[PDB]
Order: C-alpha cells, then structure tokens, then sequence
C-alpha cells in the first residue's frame, strides 16, 4: 500500500543574507536554527502524514544578495526557482528558502501545490520567524508542494473541519498559538496525491546525514550497519537483527519492506505496485533492505487510455481536471458543447485572452481553450472564482447538455478553467498555451532502444530517469539480449 | 547597724565590691548606691524590707538581668539612676511597682534594646535620660519612639547607632515610614477544583463577583462571596468553546460580559434583569478577529472603549466604541503581526502637564510599541517602540506616588520594571525568571507587590521598597503554570487568585501581622 510505507522527502535549505544577518553574521548559528526549524517541522510531519523530512544539504548567501528579492512571496517564489534552476546543481526531493525579509501579504510563505520531484516546481519560499513558527510556515509551504490544500467545498460548507479549537490547523491562518494536527481531509486529501501517481521521489530514504551520526534515530549511518525507529519500537521490526546498531553474523538487514526475519528479499519479488497506468511496479534487488527507488513512466506515455499523457507519474487529462477544481461529483462534458463554443468567441467558451478580446479559437485546438464541465458547484474547490460562473445549454437532437466553466484563480497568471499544459486534444496531440501541438514539438526522448521503431526494444518501458524496465525475458540497457 | 562592706553615714550608704545585696538598712537611711559591686544578677524581687529609700543608684557594675518586680517593697522611692554598667536585656515589669518615682537615669551603659512599655506604672515621671547608649532601631525603638512624642515628662535626645543605614539620627525625629514593622504573608484560604487562565472582578450592589476563563472544557465562572459560612462559591457559568479571555464591563448600571474564543469567538452579552442569566448580544466577525489572547477594557472621556489583541498575522488588533446599544469597530491596530497582549495606561507625557491615556501592545518577535492619544481626531497616533528588549509576552503597569512605571515579562530571560521618563522609559530594575507568563504589580492598602510566576520553578513574589526604590524579593508561591493574578477586595477582607495552566487554580488570602 502507498499509504502504509513511511515516505522521506529530501530537503535542502537556502539560507540568503539577511536571515544570516540576524543570526550574528555566523554560519553556526544560521545552520542550528535551520537545523531546529526542520526538526519541529518534522516532528510534526511524523505523527501526521507519515513522512519524515530529512536535510541532506543547505548553503547561506554570506557574500552577497544573489537575485532580486520581492515583497510579494510569488514574485519571491518564481525568482528562487529562477535561481535553483539555474545555479543549484545539488540533488534533493525539495528546496525551501529562508529568509530574513518581511513579505507585505496574508500569507507567510509562497510554495507552488503539487509541485514535489519537479526542477521548476520543486520548491518553496518562507519568511523570517521564531522556531515554532517558521516550522509552520515550512509545514504549510511542503504542505503545498506535497498536494495539501486549505479549502475546499467541503471545508467550506463545514464537512471537513479542524477538530483544535484552540488552535488552528497548518493549513489555516496562524496566530500566536500554533497548530500541532492537520485535519484529516489533509490527511486524505495528500492520500488522494499519492494515489493519482504525485510525488513519485519521495520513496528515497536518505544513508547520508550531514549531521554526526546517531544511533537509535531509525536512519542508518557511517559506523553503523543498521538502524531502528527506537530501541523501544525496534521490537517490532528488526530487533532478532540488530543490537547496538550493530548485527549479528547470521543477518545483514534489520528492517524494511524488503527484510523478512532478518532476511533480503529475493531478487525480482513485488514490493510495491504500479499505483496507475503512469507507474511502473518495483521488484526487491536483493542487495539492499529497502525498496527500490520510485520509478514511473517516462512523459509522453499513454495513461487512461488515450485521455491522457503522463507527467511525474501522474496522468492529466481534462476529466480528471474538472474533477480535481470543482469536486469529484464532476465531470467532463461532451466534446459538442468545446466544439460549439470556440466558434461563437463569446464569454463563456474561449481559447484566451490578449487585451480584453476573445481569439477566435481554431478547430484543432477546441479541446485546449476553455475547460467545461456538466454539473458545477457555486464554489471552487481551491482558488477563487475570478467573475462568476459559466452555463451554455447545448441542444442536439432534443438532447440537452448545460455544458458549465469557470475561471479559478492560484496565481495571477496561473489560471484554472484553462486547459492544463500537456493535455492530450487529439491523439499524437497535446495542448499548449490553448493550441494543439504535436508531440515532437515538446523535444521528447525515450530510454536506449535495441528494436527500431519501440520504446526500450517494444520489450518494456522507459523511465522518467531515462532508463529501461525490461518486461520478462528480456535484459540490457536496451533490452536487446534475450534471457528465457 | 550598717554592713561592714558599706561606708555609711547617718542618712547615706555608699556600698562598694559587694557581693550581695543587705537587706538591712538603718532605719534613717535616705539614700543608697552601689558602685562596681561584684553582683552577678539584681536579687528578684529584691529592696524589699528597706522601705525607707528616697534616692537609689548603680554604677560601673556588671548586669547580666535586672529581674521583673526587682524594685518592689520601695513605696517612697523617688530618684533612681542606673548608669556607666554593662548591660544586655532587662525585663519590662522591673520598674513596677513604683508610682513615686520622679527622675530615672539609664545613660551611658550602652544599653541596645528596652521591652515594650517598660515606663508604663510611672506617672509620676518628671525627668529622664537615655544618653550614651548603643541603639539598635527596630520595632523596639518604634514603639520608643511612640513613647518619646507621648510623655510629658521630658527627655534629652538620644540617638541611633545601628543598624547602619541609620547613624547618628535622632530617634524623636522619626516617623511611621521606614518601619515596615507588620508582616504581610500570603496563604492559601481555597484550592478550585478547576484549571484557570483569567480572572477579573466587578461590583454590583455592594456585592462583588469574580470571573474566570476556563479554556478547555470551556466554562466562563461567575462566582460570588456566600457571606454565609463560605469563603467562595460558584453561582453561575457561561458556556462557549475555547474561551480565552472573560472580561466585564459595567455601564450605567447594566452588566455586560465580553468572551473571546477562536472560532465564533466574538461575543458580547447582557445579564437579564430576571433571574441574572446572561443573554448574548452581539456577534463581531469571525473574520477580522481570528485567535485572540488578551482583552482590555478602558473608558476615555466619557466613553467607554474596548480593545482585543489579536494573535493571528491575518487579524488585527481592533478597539470597539460603545453607543448606547452596543459596541461597534472604532480603530484597528498593528496589521500583520502577531500581538501577544495589550495594555491600557494613563501616563504624563512632558511638557505637557496632565496625563493622556497610551496603548501598550506586544507582538511575539516584535518589540513592544506604545500609541499616544490623540483628542482632534479620536485616535491613536504617535506610534514608538521601546528599544533594548526583545521577545516580551506582556507588559503590566503600576503607579508609586507621583511616578509610573512599567512590568514587561519575558518569558525566558529579565523580565524588568522600568521609569515612565518625560519622553522615554528608564531602565530602573533587572529580574531573571523562568517560564514566566506573567508579571503582575498589584496595589493592596498602600504595599505595591510584583508577582512573577514560572511554570518550571517557584513564583516569585516581590515587595516594594520606598527608600531602596525598586523590588525586594518577597515571598515564594507554589502554583504549577501561573498566568494572571487578580486582586480581589472583600469588605475590609483582601485576598489574592493565582491561575494555573495545568494544575488546580489557588486562592490566597492576604493577611497582615502586628509585631
Ligand atoms: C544487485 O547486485 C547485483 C550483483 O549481485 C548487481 O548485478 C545488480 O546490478 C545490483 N542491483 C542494484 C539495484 O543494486
Ligand atoms: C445547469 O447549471 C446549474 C447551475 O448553474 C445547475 O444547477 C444545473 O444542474 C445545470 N443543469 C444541467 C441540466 O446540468
Ligand atoms: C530542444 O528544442 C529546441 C528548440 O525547441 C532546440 O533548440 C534544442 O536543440 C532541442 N534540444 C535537444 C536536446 O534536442
Ligand atoms: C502632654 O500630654 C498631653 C496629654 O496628657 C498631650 O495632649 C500633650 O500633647 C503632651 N505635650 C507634650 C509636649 O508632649
Ligand atoms: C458550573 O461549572 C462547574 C465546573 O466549573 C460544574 O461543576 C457545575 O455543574 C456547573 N453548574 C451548572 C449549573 O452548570
Ligand atoms: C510618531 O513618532 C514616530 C516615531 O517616534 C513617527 O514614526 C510618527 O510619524 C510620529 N507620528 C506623528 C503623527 O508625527
Ligand atoms: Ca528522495
Ligand atoms: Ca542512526
Ligand atoms: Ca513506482
Ligand atoms: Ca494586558
């Protein structure tokens, strides 16, 4: 089950010149605190979501300002992916800054939702506070990149609620007591991400702290062959195997999905499943105790049939938009009602906006302009709603469809009710900037081929890491030798 | 018939290095005294048999005790003079029993203590000294000094030789001031059966009721004095979830209470008139206040106002003023910070004269921050932080005579009292303490005390010193998390309540001692 593993998210943590201003111009100080703020912020994220966030890597401006810092937490946001994307070459799950400015918003950090295991989207932005409080707005802001939410229809109408009454949850606004426990709809609203194939790098448990290293943390380390939760909770996992973080001859694994009584794995046995059509099952190495990393179809393969093209492990297609900003009683409308509005050009379909006008939208990129859908509820599910909503009743052959849309804000260039970057509009077609481009425009690849034509020899599948998942009997990198 | 020891004339005796008293005297003597006589103690109830004596003296002998009734049998005994010995402690009925006595001499045998009303059975009194001596000025020489202003008879002054703050100075030119001769303690007369965060009082119709706000099971108390065989009970409670802060106001003769919590937090309510059961009246929005921590209630120029201080960095902090029906949004205070507790008080801002009413708000990692009242515009408008101190929970105010000073806590640090100047504050003193939530000047008849509590350790009471000018530590308190501390004044009865976070609330009662 994806639930039940204990997830890891490699962190890395960019302290810029002021926050190592205020404390005392010293790397020590600047690198505790980070290292405090993680450790509650992981505290918390332990008994909650399952998941332990662990700091692999951390680097503080102490030369210099190296980009233009803003006052708006986006605008702070999109420069600091600027400057990762650019600069950064160290491997890590996320990268959160800290810094030391005050951002003039209602918001204590910017993170974009959904965003884990990207190199553009992978990231966050937190300001200055004390340790509790900047390990909420850390809390709140991997909450974003890990696909939590604060509103939602049921939230909103009172279904979900936080049961603290005297204090908030992480997702709600902050005060100066401050929240210890999610509220179960975060709970399953991250379960529901897991589930749709998100966050596929966060299975990678960390060997490498860059702390000294701690026996009884549950996190092997140097000078240590194995590692317990607790020499309290070892009991149950790993205590016929390790003693003092040492094992005795007749084992080499303490614990993990792929030890059994202080037992490997035999090579090739299933530990975890595909979760969807995007994500391709890993089997034991037998060599290590834990599970392989998380591996999932490479961009550009095929999920839900032809609906969709698989991006993160996850599949995208509209269906599953409508859904995923208007609630699950959603659905996607017929392609009469995109294929009758394009051509009017009025309000209620379009395919953009230039200066206050309406493109007429053209045949191919229909299914790429405005996103609609049959039934819709007064509010959105996340964001707000820019205007008011949308209702064109379609008529065919005494049939009535009200095809409905909206314009759902995040960012103030990030729209929802617009179809989603990468979405299939026809087949060998995907939809960008609301215009249907054929595949070879977005520069794909596809992991070494040994049969001409197929995708790993046509003998299995590529990976987002540009490797081959052979099927049976076959081996290789390009699967080209035959093994029965 | 005279003591072969004693050189005696006809009407006089002169007794040296005698070792014991005679009891026998020639019935003509008048006169007797006693110089560097080997005498270990004055015989009890000794110069009985030798009615006969007028005149009596001691000096350069050795007196460990001059026992009670030592002087009795001496009906005519006029003149006494006990001078030039040394001499520790003598008891107070020494000298009764002698109403004919005139004149009476303790100078100069360095005497550093005399019992309470030791001259009282000496009416006929006329003349006496005290000179020479060693004095040590305590509650002893008080009660002196009431005796020195009080007697007709007259006195050559004497003066103060300890302890050494007081040197030199004349004991008849003292006051009641700078003898704290009673003792104050504080005891615990109740222990409530509940966990406390705040407690206000309020009076109606000479009777007082006291408020608490009991934040997890949620019970606002109104409690009141039985008067019959009962020290407190609970008469009434108002139930809502998560309460913070329960506040009473009272205008023109109408109870209104206002209860803050997190979600639907904001409310205000009205006692009925029939059979006082409170009636909520208003609802402030949920939205503009989310999570509040303190409530303090002022009323400025004929209008009563009200300010909640908010937590949260999306809420601000907002007063409220009242018109005749309810209270409605006046101002708004410190948008996107996270105030920790705000604090109302009239100070005398220079060059001007009068005081003008100032706001004191603090923030978590903000330095507190102070606003002037302005009259044209019915606003807060000189905005100023107090530098040099960072991370204060709360700050509290008191007023000694003419000057106002400050309490700021910290919860990990110095908490410390400061001077309101003509411009700034002074930094007048520095007091360490841990896990303190709650500094607390309190005025109880004229003793100003300070209350630090901690959740880790002892609650340190402090006391005032008039002439020292700061803080004297007082007395220890054991509450387990303290978080206010109320004064609450009963009819000529005082007592004290102590919140606790996490253990049963305390009630102290304040009592006074007479040494
Ligand atoms: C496991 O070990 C074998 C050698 O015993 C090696 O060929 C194989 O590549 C290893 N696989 C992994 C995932 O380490
Ligand atoms: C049309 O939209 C309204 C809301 O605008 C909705 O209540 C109704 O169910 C829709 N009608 C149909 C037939 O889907
Ligand atoms: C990616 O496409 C761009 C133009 O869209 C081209 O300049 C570049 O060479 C391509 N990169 C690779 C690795 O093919
Ligand atoms: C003398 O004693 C009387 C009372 O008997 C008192 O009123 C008066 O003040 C005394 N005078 C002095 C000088 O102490
Ligand atoms: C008032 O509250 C107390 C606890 O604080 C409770 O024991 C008592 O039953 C309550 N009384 C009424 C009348 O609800
Ligand atoms: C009040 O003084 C502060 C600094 O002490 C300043 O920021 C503010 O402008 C002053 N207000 C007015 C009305 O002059
Ligand atoms: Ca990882
Ligand atoms: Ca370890
Ligand atoms: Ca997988
Ligand atoms: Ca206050």
């Amino acid at each position: 089950n994806v639930e039940e593993e204990t997830k890891y998210i490699e962190l890395m943590i960019v302290n810029d010149h002021l926050m190592f201003k205020k404390h005392r111009l010293s790397v020590v100080h600047t690198n505790t605190y980070a290292k405090s703020v993680v450790n509650m912020a992981d505290l918390i994220y332990k008994d909650q979501l399952k998941t332990r966030i662990v700091l692999v890597a951390m680097e503080t401006w102490a030369t210099d300002n190296k980009f233009a810092i803003s006052e708006n937490p986006l605008i702070t946001l999109r420069e600091f992916m600027k400057y990762r994307r650019d600069f950064i070459k160290e491997k890590s799950d996320a990268v959160h800054l800290f810094s030391g400015s005050q951002f003039e918003s209602s918001r204590s950090g910017a993170a974009y939702i959904g965003g884990i295991c990207s190199l553009l989207k992978g990231g966050g932005v937190n300001e200055f506070g004390k340790t509790d409080l900047m390990a909420v707005t850390l809390a709140q802001s991997l909450a974003h990149n890990i696909g939590i939410i604060s509103d939602k229809r049921k939230l909103a109408s009172g279904e979900c609620k936080c049961e603290d009454t005297w204090s908030g949850c992480i997702m709600g606004d902050t005060g100066y007591y401050l929240p210890k426990k999610f509220t179960q709809c975060n709970i399953e609203e991250y379960h529901d991400f897991l589930n749709s194939g998100g966050g596929a790098c966060l299975f990678n448990k960390p060997s490498k702290l860059l702390d000294p290293p701690e026996c009884g943390n549950g996190f092997i380390e140097t000078g240590e062959e194995c590692d317990c939760g607790t020499p309290a909770e070892c009991v149950l996992e790993g205590a016929e195997c390790c003693k003092k973080c040492t094992l005795t001859q007749d084992s080499q694994c303490s614990d993990g999905l792929c030890c059994k009584k202080c037992k490997f794995q035999p090579m090739g046995t299933v530990c975890r499943e595909a979760v969807n059509d995007c994500d391709i099952r890993e089997t034991c190495s037998g060599n290590s105790s834990q599970c392989a990393p998380n591996i999932h179809k490479m961009d550009g393969y095929s999920c839900d049939g032809v609906q969709g093209i698989c991006f993160g492990g996850r599949c995208k297609t509209r269906d599953r938009q409508c859904k995923y900003i208007w609630g699950q009683k959603v659905t996607a409308s017929d392609k009469y009602c995109y294929e009758k509005l394009n051509i009017e050009g009025t309000e209620k379909g379009n395919c953009g906006k230039d200066k206050d006008t309406w493109i007429q939208c053209n045949k191919r990129d229909v299914l790429c302009g405005y996103l609609l859908c049959t039934n819709i509820g007064n509010i959105p599910r996340l964001g707000e709603l820019d205007g008011e909503i949308t209702s064109t009743l379609v008529v065919q052959q005494g049939r009535t469809l009200n095809c409905s849309g909206g314009h759902v804000k995040l960012e103030e260039d990030v729209d929802l009710g617009y179809v989603e970057d990468g979405t299939p509009c026809g087949p060998q077609m995907m939809c960008l900037e609301h215009r249907c481009l054929p595949v070879a425009s977005f520069n794909f690849s596809t992991c070494l081929s040994s049969k001409e034509g197929t995708i790993c020899s046509g003998n299995g599948v590529c990976s987002n890491e540009l490797k081959c998942v052979c099927n049976r009997h076959w081996i290789g990198s390009d699967c080209n030798t035959y093994f029965p | 018939k005279c003591p072969a020891v004693c050189t005696c004339t006809k009407d006089n005796a002169l007794c040296e290095n005698a070792r014991s008293i005679p009891r026998t005297v020639p019935p003509d003597v008048i006169s007797l005294s006693f110089v560097r006589s080997g005498f270990t103690e004055i015989s009890e109830g000794s110069f009985l048999f030798t009615p006969s004596l007028q005149l009596l003296l001691f000096t350069s002998n050795s007196f460990d005790v001059i026992s009670d009734d030592a002087f009795i049998g001496l009906p005519h005994l006029e003149y006494l003079f006990i001078e030039n010995n040394n001499i520790k402690s003598i008891s107070r009925h020494t000298f009764r029993g002698l109403k004919s006595l005139i004149h009476l001499s303790l100078a100069n045998n360095n005497l550093q203590t005399l019992p309470k009303d030791i001259f009282k059975g000496l009416d006929s009194l006329t003349n006496v000294d005290l000179r020479g001596n060693s004095f040590n000025c305590d509650c002893k020489l008080k009660w002196l000094v009431e005796w020195l202003g009080h007697t007709n008879a007259t006195v050559e002054d004497i003066y103060c030789e300890g302890p050494p703050e007081y040197k030199k100075r004349k004991i008849n030119s003292l006051s009641s001031k700078d003898f704290d001769c009673i003792i104050t303690e504080f005891a615990k007369s109740q222990d409530l059966p509940y966990q406390s965060l705040s407690i206000d009082t309020f009076s109606y119709l000479n009777d007082e009721y006291v408020v608490i706000a009991q934040p997890f099971t949620g019970k606002c108390i109104f409690l009141e004095w039985d008067h019959v065989e009962k020290t407190f009970r609970n008469y009434d409670n108002i139930t809502g979830t998560s309460t913070v802060v329960c506040k009473p106001i009272v205008i023109e003769t109408q109870l209104y209470v206002i209860v803050a919590q997190l979600f639907g937090g904001s409310h205000i309510y009205k006692r009925d008139s029939f059979a006082n059961k409170f009636i909520k009246i208003q609802d402030i929005e949920i939205l503009k206040i989310r999570k509040p921590n303190d409530i303090e209630t002022f009323k400025i120029e004929n209008n009563w106002y009200f300010v909640v201080a908010d937590s949260s960095k999306a809420g601000f902090t907002t007063i409220y003023k009242w018109n005749g029906n309810g209270f409605y949004s006046h101002q708004s205070l410190h948008a996107w910070y996270r105030d920790t507790d705000v604090e109302y008080l009239e100070i005398v801002r220079t060059p001007q004269t009068l005081r003008t009413p100032h706001l004191i708000l603090s923030s978590s990692s903000q330095r507190p921050v102070i606003y002037q009242w302005n009259k044209a515009t019915q606003l807060f408008t000189n905005q100023t932080d107090i530098p040099n101190m960072e991370d204060v929970y709360a700050v509290k105010h008191f007023s000694v005579k003419g000057d106002v000073y400050i309490c700021l806590t910290r919860f990990i640090g110095d908490s410390k009292v400061m001077k309101w100047g003509g411009s700034s504050f002074q930094d007048i003193q520095r007091m360490p303490s841990r896990g303190s939530m709650v500094f607390q000047p309190l005025q109880i008849n004229n003793y100003q005390y300070a209350i630090l509590g901690s959740d880790y350790s002892f609650t340190q009471v402090y006391n005032w010193d008039a002439e020292k000018a700061k803080f004297v530590k007082f007395q220890e308190l054991n509450v387990q998390a303290p978080r206010s501390f109320t004064h609450v004044s009963i009819n000529k009865r005082n007592f004290l309540f102590a919140s606790s976070f996490k253990g049963n609330t305390q009630i102290y009662k304040h009592v006074i001692v007479d040494l």
